[PDB]
């Protein structure tokens, strides 16, 4: 459904993965930052488009960007 | 390279002598933008064939035996339309329409331009060359008729005199 | 796709009702459809244009047909100033007997009176009988069919035009300027000389005798001999009665200037000369570009060479040629802008220089036409800026336009926006302030303390063209001026008569009241522009969203973070500007109507004194002139203004309904819809029936659009009723 | 367990503007667009639940559930690869008297259950498997 | 007579036509090619 | 159908445009038939989809 | 001209409708023909009544008060009793047709070809062998063939009547009377 992309400016603060309401983001090993960790979006099929993740990023400009797109039952948050 | 008809101009590429009546005449270059000259050839033939009949008819109606009955006597070719009436004209129009719509695919297709099957027994038992000769004759006559139609009509409305009236 | 939006898999695979809503509103954005090549795009657009043309012709055909079959054109022709023009008949099964009588007043059957001005136009151009109108309608129906055939033909495989053909600018411009505009004008002067002018003088020239009825006694001899002056001799006398030979002349091309004394409209001979001159100008201009004949200009070269040597404009216009040719949005924007200016000009010049006979005496029609074109102009203007923004987001190439005149505009964007803001503030504070000062002092009973500035600059311009009331002895208002001497024997005689006649709309008299309203209109234009311009410049990015270009022209928002990013897309600028556009056009239209209303009523003073403060507008204009409308239907009966009365209230409803979508947002509604779903699934009997498209609330942008449409439709409808019922109810 | 059951759906990702099937598929294999309620003694949604004497509220009769025993299997299957990576690393770090990966797994998971095994660092594992 | 046309066409244009058109659109948007 | 048709003639017959006319009941019947046709169209379309 | 090709092209251009039997199809030819045959009876009856003055109180307009604005032709002018009666007769017939369309039997010829109707196969077969330019004799009597032949005849007659009426500048009723020998009037 929606598209979430992570950029090299990430600092591995883990704040984004701790804010997702649907477990779409994970922290994976990396060497480009001091923390030695980067964020990934393995399960974008469950993204609802809340953008809470973006609100949590501390980088000058979001290192995590959510681009809204095709809509499915899951993305539209339909319990019915 | 140089047109045969106009010796001081370059001949357009599509005019290669393949089709009948190709004297290399296309000064304004209307052949380049067209994918092929098939549709144009259909039109040339259709326009010419109609004009042939028209010129003959005009002369006959002015100087010839009319059909029995009033309203079918006016010699003036233009007045004839109104005189004869809507009914007569409509019936002809509908007939022409049927033929036109029936051969629609032919007109917009890739067959021999101008051939709708009304070849009589002619154009048969003859070699390709002879066939081309016949086709060339038709196109020449078509072009002549079209020029004549313009002249006849213009003379009628400008000089206001019968076609065969030659007075100076 | 395999669902409704065949052009979009994304929408097609949507499990909700959005699939249907969006598919309808994304249908004509051919550029974004799945699998679209540039060649196909152009070809489909070309065909679509043929269809639009056909619709326009069918529309015109209908007007002629209905007027001819159910109208009173011939009677009107006989007594133009005592007959009300009929548009079409009415067959409503819901009408009551009383209504049938009311709407059938003056005639024998229920009918609608036209306020479109077609009768005057047709009368002027030569139409005199209903049979003539019929022929026209039939012809246009045929032309419409021909256009439809063309659309199909050029979508066929062997007739689809190439992408190169679509981008040959030189040939198209040459042809369009010389043939579409130039030769067409020449053809029109032919009609005017052959059919119209003869009719005005009582002679019938039709398809039956046009080839034998010479337009001028001399013939075409003077034309080829060079003695063109002959065609301007013997102009119609000042005692000429229109549509008759009494006092007629023989002139066909003249420069008399002014209006026909009896019809109070521009002379036909002058119009013929006008179109002839315009024709030559355009035909000559159409020979400027190179089109496979050697001679001509190449547009790219012209643009590239124009760079001011000083360097004040950077690299100049280099790079713009490719940008325009490869962007349909910029082309559309340029077109809409120019057409918008044209529409406003038509409205402004048509009420002053009346072109059609007895149109000035039809107050309601005159009012409708002005408001009609001015509103259309506003929409056309806003669209231009909208497509300009779409261009920046979609088709702008930063590299191609390096240091170009266009790029440098986006470099000082802040300067432009900030200064436009200041202008808006200055105009706003003082205009409102002065109005309120005048209101307060008047309310306290001291009108002598009002701040009223005379519009001296405008008054000067009027005087410069000949007006004498202001007493500014300048230019054409001066007998000793070199200018007066020049045209005193050419066109001034007639002009100086009309400009100095109080019963004409040529340069109406202005006073302190006009000063203020003009400054209000200025505020509107500036503020509307600010919104639109900002949207365009800040469409590719901003400090809040430096990556806006990657999201598009229209997106809901960017989240509740970074402070909140609602209405941050460029589409939202269009959304916000629409409201201001309506407001400004409203002010403009109100001004025209009230001023004219008082003039027509014979009390120009009311506007002159009450227009200085706001209460005047509300009480002496909106309140006073609403009495006929609100009494279309009352507890005691009804009249022909009932339909207009009902529509007025209808408009208010739609307008207010719009507010719901504008103020209430999605969250609330979505939750409510969820409850309704539960109910349907749990209620016996109805459970049998179920939906195939999950019911969901309207989207953020969708609601904005729906709301704007409701607001707009109500706005236009309500005023339409007022302008018509008020004018007709009082003066008709 | 068919780990691809969800991925095997009718959804077809679009070109641009779609994240894709992700990790567990974007949509259910089954279509939600089924019919409504039916008369007594009849069924509508294919393998639907008979409403008995109250067909009107048949949709409220659950037929889809989770077996606790089966739940264990799905946990193991979907986390098989992770377990493999974990044990592999443990093996790489010179295990004391190592035997076979599988054997080690059983021993290491016999203790520390399975969930705990998945959440333990190789270092902790080696310490645990010192014996 | 042409005069009867208003009473024969208006019922069709304002009632029959719109209905069938809406029905067709529904069938078109509810179909899965 | 038998159930729904019987109660629908009432509203039209007693409150319709031609209620006070001698042909009011006849008009009411015609109106009901019209409504039934509309509802039937709906049923047909629903089934198809 | 081959007929078949044109029909095929129509199906291609408008496939959805063609599926049900709409358009240039045998089904349509049969149904439209049946209606035309039936109409001839109606038109002849109308002529007879007009000539023999059977219609009660014709040439009089219905009351705008008893009936409503729905009965108005222009303004307060109302429809004549004759036209009203003719329409009611047709409405009686249309009602029967609507019932047959909406509630078909299990052994009836449905208007449209429905795969879920039991008569689909028979209809498909009958239509498949009922096409030709010339009426196929040898199948006289009550056969599908006879029905189609007579239907085409009736439809042609309608066209001819309208044309003749126009050419002779007369009402269709008059032409009918003339072709019968002036019996009705
Ligand atoms: C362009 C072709 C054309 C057209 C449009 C007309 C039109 C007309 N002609 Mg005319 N005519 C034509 C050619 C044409 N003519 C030719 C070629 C001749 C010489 C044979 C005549 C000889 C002629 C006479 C003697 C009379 C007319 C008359 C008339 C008028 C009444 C119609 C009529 O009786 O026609 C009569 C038509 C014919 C006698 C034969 C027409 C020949 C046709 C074109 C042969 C082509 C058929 C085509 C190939 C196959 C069918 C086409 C398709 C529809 C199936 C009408 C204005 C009458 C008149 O004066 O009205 C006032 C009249 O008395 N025409
Ligand atoms: C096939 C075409 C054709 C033919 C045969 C004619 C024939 C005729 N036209 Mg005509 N005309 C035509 C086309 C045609 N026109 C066109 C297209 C128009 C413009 C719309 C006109 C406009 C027109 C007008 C306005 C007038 C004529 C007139 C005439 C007549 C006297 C012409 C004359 O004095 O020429 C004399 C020729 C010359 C002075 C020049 C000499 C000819 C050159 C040098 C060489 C000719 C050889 C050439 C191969 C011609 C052979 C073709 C032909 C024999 C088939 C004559 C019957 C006049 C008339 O009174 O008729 C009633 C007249 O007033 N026509
Ligand atoms: C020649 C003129 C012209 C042309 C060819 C286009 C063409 C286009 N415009 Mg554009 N536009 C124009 C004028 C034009 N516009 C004007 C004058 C404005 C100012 C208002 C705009 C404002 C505008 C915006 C803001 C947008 C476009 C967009 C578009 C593109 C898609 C259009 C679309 O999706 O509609 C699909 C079809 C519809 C939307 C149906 C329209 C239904 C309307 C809104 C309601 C009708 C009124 C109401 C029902 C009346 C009932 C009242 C009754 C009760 C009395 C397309 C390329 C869109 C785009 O993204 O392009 C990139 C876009 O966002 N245009
Ligand atoms: C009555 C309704 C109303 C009013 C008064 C305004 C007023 C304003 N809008 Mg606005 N707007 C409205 C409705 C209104 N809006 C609606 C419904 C919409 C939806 C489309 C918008 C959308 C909109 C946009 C999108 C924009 C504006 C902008 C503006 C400002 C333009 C500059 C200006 O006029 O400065 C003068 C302002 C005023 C005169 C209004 C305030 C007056 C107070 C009372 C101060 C008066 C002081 C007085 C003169 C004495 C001062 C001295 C004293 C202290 C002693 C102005 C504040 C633009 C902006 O931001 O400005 C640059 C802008 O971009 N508006
Ligand atoms: C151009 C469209 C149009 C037309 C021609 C009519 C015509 C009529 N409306 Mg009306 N209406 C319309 C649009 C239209 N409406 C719209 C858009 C609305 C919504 C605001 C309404 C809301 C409305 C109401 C609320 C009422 C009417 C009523 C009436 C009838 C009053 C006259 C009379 O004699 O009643 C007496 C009635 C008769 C003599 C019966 C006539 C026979 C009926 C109409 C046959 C209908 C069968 C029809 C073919 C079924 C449709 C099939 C479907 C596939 C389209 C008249 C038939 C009144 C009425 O009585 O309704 C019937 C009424 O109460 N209308
Ligand atoms: C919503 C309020 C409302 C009401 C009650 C009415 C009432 C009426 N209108 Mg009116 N009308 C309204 C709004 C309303 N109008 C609006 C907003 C407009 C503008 C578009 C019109 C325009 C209009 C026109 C143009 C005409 C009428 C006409 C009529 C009359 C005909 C009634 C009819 O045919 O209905 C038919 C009703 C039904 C078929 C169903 C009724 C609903 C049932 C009874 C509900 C049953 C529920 C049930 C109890 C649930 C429990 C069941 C359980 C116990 C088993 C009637 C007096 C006509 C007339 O003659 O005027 C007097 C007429 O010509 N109306
Ligand atoms: C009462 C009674 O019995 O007395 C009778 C006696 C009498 C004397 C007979 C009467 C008469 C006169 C009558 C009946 C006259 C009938 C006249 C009639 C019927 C006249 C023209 C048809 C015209 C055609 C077909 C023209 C052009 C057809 C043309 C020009 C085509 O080109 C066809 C075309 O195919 C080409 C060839 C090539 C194709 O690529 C393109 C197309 C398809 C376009 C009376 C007095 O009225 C009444
Ligand atoms: C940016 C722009 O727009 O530039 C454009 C402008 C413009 C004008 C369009 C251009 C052009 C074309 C040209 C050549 C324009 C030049 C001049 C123009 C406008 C036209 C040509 C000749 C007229 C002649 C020869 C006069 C015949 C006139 C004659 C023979 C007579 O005087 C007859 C007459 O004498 C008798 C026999 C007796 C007298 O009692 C009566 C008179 C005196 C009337 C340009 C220059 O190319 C580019
Ligand atoms: C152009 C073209 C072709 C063609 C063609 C042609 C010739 C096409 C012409 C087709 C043509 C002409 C078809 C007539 C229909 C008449 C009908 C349907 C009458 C219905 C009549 C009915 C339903 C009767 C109704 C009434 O009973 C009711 C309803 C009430 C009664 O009160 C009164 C009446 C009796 C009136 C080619 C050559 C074949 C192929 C080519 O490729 C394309
Ligand atoms: C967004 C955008 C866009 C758009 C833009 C626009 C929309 C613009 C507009 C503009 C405009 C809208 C302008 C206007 C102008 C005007 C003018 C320029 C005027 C002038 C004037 C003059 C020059 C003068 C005149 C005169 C004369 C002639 C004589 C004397 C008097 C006087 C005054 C009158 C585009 C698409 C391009 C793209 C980019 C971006
Ligand atoms: C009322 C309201 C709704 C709900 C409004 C709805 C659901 C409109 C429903 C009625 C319209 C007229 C659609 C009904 C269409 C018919 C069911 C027929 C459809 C036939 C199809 C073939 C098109 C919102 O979704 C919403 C969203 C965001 C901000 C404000 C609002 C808001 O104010
Ligand atoms: S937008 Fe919401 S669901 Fe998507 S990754 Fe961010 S927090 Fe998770
Ligand atoms: S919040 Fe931003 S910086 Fe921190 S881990 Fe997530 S993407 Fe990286
Ligand atoms: S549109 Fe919604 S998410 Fe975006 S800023 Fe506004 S409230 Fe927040």
């Amino acid at each position: 459904s929606h598209t979430v992309k992570i950029y090299d400016t990430c600092i591995g603060c883990t704040q984004c993965v701790r804010a997702c309401p649907t477990d779409v983001l994970e922290m994976v090993p990396w060497d480009g930052c001091k923390s030695g960790q980067i964020a990934s979006s393995p399960r974008v099929e469950d993204c609802v488009g809340c953008k809470r993740c973006e609100t949590a990023c501390p980088t000058d400009f979001l290192s995590v960007r959510v681009y809204l797109g095709a809509e499915t039952t899951r993305s539209l948050g339909l319990a019915y | 390279e140089m047109s045969k008809s106009i010796p001081f101009l370059t001949v357009p590429e599509k005019l290669d002598g393949s089709m009948a009546g190709d004297v290399g005449f296309d000064p304004m270059g209307l052949s380049d933008i067209q994918t092929d000259l098939n549709y144009a050839r259909w039109a040339e033939l259709k326009h010419g064939r109609i004009c042939m009949l028209a010129v003959v008819g005009m002369v006959w109606q002015e100087y010839g035996p009319h059909l029995p009955g009033d309203a079918y006597a006016t010699k003036d070719p233009w007045e004839a339309i109104s005189s004869v009436g809507f009914a007569s004209n409509f019936q002809t129009l509908l007939a022409i329409g049927v033929v036109e719509l029936a051969n629609w695919n032919k007109y917009y297709g890739d067959g021999t331009p101008g051939d709708i099957g009304w070849t009589g027994g002619q154009l048969s038992k003859m070699n390709d060359a002879q066939i081309k000769t016949r086709m060339e004759s038709e196109i020449v006559h078509c072009r002549l008729a079209m020029i004549a139609f313009i002249g006849a009509t213009h003379q009628t409305f400008l000089l206001h005199k019968g076609l065969l009236d030659f007075s100076y | 796709a395999t669902k409704f939006p065949k052009f979009s898999q994304a929408l097609a695979q949507d499990p909700a009702t959005r699939r249907i809503w969006y598919g309808i509103a994304t249908a004509h954005d051919l550029e974004a459809h799945d699998g679209m090549t540039e060649e196909n795009l152009y070809q489909k657009i070309f065909a679509s244009h043929f269809g639009h043309l056909a619709i326009i012709f069918l529309w015109t055909s209908g007007n002629l047909f209905h007027v001819a079959w159910q109208g009173n054109f011939e009677k009107w022709v006989s007594n133009p100033l005592k007959t009300r023009p009929i548009a079409h008949s009415i067959w409503d099964p819901h009408f009551g007997e009383s209504a049938l009588k009311a709407f059938s007043k003056g005639n024998t059957y229920p009918v609608n009176i036209t306020f479109s001005g077609l009768y005057q136009w047709w009368y002027t151009i030569g139409f005199r009988t209903n049979q003539e109108l019929y022929k026209g309608s039939i012809g246009l129906l045929l032309l419409a069919s021909v256009l439809l055939i063309a659309g199909w033909l050029h979508l066929q495989p062997k007739f689809r035009p190439s992408l190169s053909w679509f981008k040959n600018n030189e040939s198209r411009l040459n042809h369009h300027l010389s043939g579409l505009l130039g030769f067409s004008s020449l053809a029109w002067t032919g009609h005017l000389v052959h059919v119209a002018i003869p009719a005005s003088r009582g002679v019938h020239v039709g398809w039956d005798n046009f080839l034998t009825t010479p337009p001028h006694p001399a013939g075409l001899t003077p034309f080829f001999t060079g003695n063109w002056t002959v065609y301007a001799e013997n102009p119609d006398s000042a005692t000429h009665v229109f549509n008759t030979s009494e006092g007629s002349g023989t002139a066909i091309l003249t420069f008399l200037g002014g209006f026909h004394p009896q019809t109070q409209s521009l002379w036909l001979s002058d119009m013929a000369h006008h179109h002839l001159a315009i024709a030559v100008v355009f035909i000559v201009a159409g020979h400027m570009y190179r089109t496979n004949f050697g001679i001509g200009h190449n547009m790219k070269e012209i643009l590239d060479a124009h760079r001011p040597p000083g360097g004040r404009l950077g690299a100049g216009h280099v790079g713009l040629f490719e940008t325009i040719t490869n962007s349909l949005h910029m082309q559309l924007g340029l077109a809409l802008a120019c057409l918008g200016v044209a529409t406003s000009l038509t409205a402004q010049h048509m009420y002053a220089l009346t072109p059609y006979a007895y149109l000035s005496k039809d107050f309601t029609t005159e009012a409708a036409l002005y408001t009609h074109h001015q509103y259309i102009a506003g929409f056309l203007m806003v669209g231009a800026f909208a497509h300009g923004a779409i261009f920046f987001v979609r088709d702008y190439d930063p590299e191609l336009n390096k240091n170009n005149v266009l790029a440098r505009m986006l470099e000082h964007k802040e300067a432009i926006i900030s200064h436009l803001s200041w202008a808006s503030l200055f105009l706003g504070f003082h205009t409102l302030g002065l109005y309120i000062h005048n209101d307060t002092v008047v309310a306290f009973g001291q009108p002598e303390k009002q701040i009223l500035f005379e519009p001296l600059f405008a008054e000067y311009i009027q005087a410069a063209s000949g007006k004498a009331v202001y007493q500014f002895n300048v230019l054409l208002a001066s007998s000793t001026s070199p200018a007066t001497a020049a045209g005193n024997q050419v066109w001034l005689p007639g002009w100086l008569e009309a400009i100095n006649n109080p019963k004409t709309d040529l340069f109406l008299k202005i006073g302190p009241g006009d000063f203020l309203v003009h400054h209000a209109i200025a505020l509107g234009l500036h503020v509307t522009a600010l919104i639109l311009v900002k949207g365009a410049l800040d469409a590719r990015g901003s400090k809040l969203m430096p990556d806006k270009k990657d999201f598009g022209y229209s997106f809901p928002c960017d989240g509740p973070g970074r402070g909140g990013t609602c209405d941050i897309s460029a589409w939202d600028a269009f959304y916000l500007a629409m409201f201001w556009m309506l407001n400004t056009i409203g002010w403009v239209t109100f001004y025209w109507h009230w001023k004219h209303m008082t003039i027509w009523g014979g009390n120009p003073g009311q506007f002159d004194e009450s227009s200085n403060y706001i209460m005047g507008w509300l009480r002496d204009y909106l309140w006073l002139n609403s009495s006929p409308l609100i009494n279309g239907y009352n507890p005691f009966g009804m009249n022909n203004l009932s339909v207009w009365s009902w529509m007025f209230l209808f408009g208010h409803l739609i307008w207010a309904t719009g507010f719901m979508f504008l103020i209430s947002w999605r969250g609330y509604w979505q939750e409510l819809i969820e409850t309704l779903v539960w109910a349907h699934e749990r209620t016996p009997l109805a459970n049998l029936i179920r939906w195939r498209d999950k019911p969901v609330a309207l989207s953020i942008v969708q609601a904005r659009l729906v709301g704007l449409v409701h607001f707009s439709v109500g706005y236009i409808l309500t005023y339409a009723a007022f302008v018509i019922a008020s004018t007709s109810g009082k003066f008709a | 367990v068919d780990l691809d059951y969800g991925m095997k759906n009718s959804y077809v990702p679009a070109t641009g503007g779609d994240g894709g099937q992700g990790q567990f598929g974007a949509q259910s294999p089954n279509d939600w667009r089924v019919a409504g309620t039916s008369p007594v003694g009849e069924t509508s949604y294919a393998g639907a639940a008979d409403g008995g004497e109250e067909p009107w509220f048949a949709e409220a009769i659950s037929t889809v559930s989770l077996d606790l025993q089966k739940a264990d299997e799905t946990l193991k299957a979907f986390t098989k690869d992770a377990a493999a990576f974990k044990i592999e690393e443990f093996a790489a770090e010179k295990p004391y008297g190592f035997t076979s990966s599988d054997a080690a797994m059983e021993e290491l998971v016999g203790k520390l259950g399975y969930s705990k095994f998945l959440e333990m660092s190789t270092k902790q594992l080696m310490k645990t498997w010192g014996t | 007579a042409a005069s009867f046309l208003p009473s024969i066409l208006v019922p069709l244009v304002g009632l029959i036509f719109p209905a069938f058109s809406m029905a067709l659109f529904f069938l078109y948007v509810q179909t899965d090619d | 159908g038998l159930a729904h048709g019987y109660f629908l003639i009432g509203p039209f017959a007693q409150l319709g445009p031609l209620r006070n006319s001698d042909i009011g009941l006849l008009a009411g019947f015609l109106s009901t038939i019209g409504l039934i046709l509309i509802l039937t169209l709906g049923l047909t379309i629903y089934g198809a989809a | 001209s081959v007929f078949d090709d044109a029909v095929k092209d129509w199906a291609e251009e408008y496939p959805q409708f063609a599926a049900w039997g709409w358009g240039p199809s045998v089904q349509a030819e049969i149904w439209n023909g049946r209606h035309a045959m039936f109409g001839w009876v109606v038109m002849c009856a109308c002529a007879y009544a007009k000539g023999h003055g059977l219609i009660p109180d014709a040439d009089q307009t219905l009351d705008l008060k008893e009936w409503g604005t729905l009965a108005t032709i222009s303004g307060k002018n109302t429809i004549t009793n004759e036209r009203a009666i003719i329409l009611i007769a047709n409405v009686h017939a249309l009602m029967v047709g609507l019932a047959a369309t909406i509630s078909p039997n299990s052994f009836a010829d449905t208007l449209l070809l429905d795969p879920n109707h039991p008569m689909y196969e028979w209809q498909m077969e009958r239509n498949s062998k009922l096409g030709g330019v010339m009426p196929n004799l040898g199948k006289m009597g009550v056969t599908p063939e006879a029905e189609l032949a007579n239907g085409r005849m009736a439809m042609m007659g309608i066209i001819t009547c309208i044309a003749y009426s126009g050419i002779q500048g007369q009402s269709m009723i008059d032409t009918i009377n003339e072709w019968v020998g002036g019996a009705y009037f």
